[PDB]
């Protein structure tokens, strides 16, 4: 089992930046994908960005191209979301998840990809 | 079949996977060391309900279909049992699509920890290919 605990989050003003973390632990050695979810009020939960720790590579969903960046520590097993110039549309439970199975790179935004999940952290945007 | 390791290097050179997606020869002979023991017949049973097959341990969630397991995408659109073949066609064929995938060899776990960066080369050595 893997254990994922995120930090971070909150109010920001539109055109505003958070950043959010997720702290990996337990049996970290096989985890492949860390990637950030959300849900916004009233909607289904929806993949936003992935990483597949092994080279970095990372994977958006449309929405939030050019404007979120995910990044890791992968010697501490963090991963990162920088949220720069948030929209109405950004709030939303934000919650951290990972797998120790290599995903195909067109499944890695579907939460049925994942095993294992954070808290869920709340990002509002005024 | 468990093959002999110049015995498989001369398969994996005849099915062109020497230098497929960047990866010398070296690096496939020593992912199918450590993933199988060079054992054809290598299966291992995950927590998902999948089952990883064959010479290179080829997953049924994903790649191959067994019929038994949940969420199947069945990339590689084959049956799982065509992965435990004494020739390694099937499995290689399979294994040309997953290193396309975009991140390379890195979907092989036991290539990750016990092959990647080391001198791969040596996995060739004395084969006479
Ligand atoms: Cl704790
Ligand atoms: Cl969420
Ligand atoms: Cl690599
Ligand atoms: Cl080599």
């Amino acid at each position: 089992d893997v254990q994922l605990v995120e930090s971070g989050g909150g109010s920001v003003q539109a055109g505003g930046s958070l950043r959010l973390s997720c702290a990996a632990s337990g049996s970290t050695d096989s985890i492949e994908y860390m990637t950030w979810f959300r849900q916004a009020p009233g909607k289904a939960r929806e993949g936003v960005a992935a990483l597949y720790t092994h080279t970095g590579n990372t994977y958006y969903t449309d929405s939030v191209k050019g404007r979120f960046t995910i990044s890791q520590d992968k010697a501490k097993n963090m991963a990162y979301l920088r949220m720069d110039s948030v929209k109405s549309e950004d709030t939303a439970i934000y919650t951290c998840g990972a797998t120790r199975k290599a995903v195909p790179v067109r499944f890695a935004l579907d939460q049925s990809s994942y095993d294992y999940w954070g808290q869920g952290t709340q990002v509002t945007v005024s | 079949k468990v093959f002999g390791r110049c015995e498989l290097a001369a398969a994996m050179k005849r099915h062109g996977l020497d230098n497929y997606r960047g990866y010398s020869l070296g690096n496939w002979v020593c992912a199918a060391k450590f993933e199988s023991n060079f054992n054809t017949q290598a299966t291992n049973r995950n927590t998902d309900g999948s089952t990883d097959y064959g010479i290179l341990q080829i997953n049924s969630r994903w790649w191959c279909n067994d019929g038994r397991t949940p969420g199947s995408r069945n990339l590689c659109n084959i049956p799982c049992s065509a992965l435990l073949s004494s020739d390694i066609t099937a499995s290689v064929n399979c294994a040309k699509k997953i290193v396309s995938d975009g991140n390379g060899m890195n979907a092989w776990v036991a290539w990750r920890n016990r092959c990647k960066g080391t001198d791969v080369q040596a996995w060739i050595r004395g084969c006479r290919l």
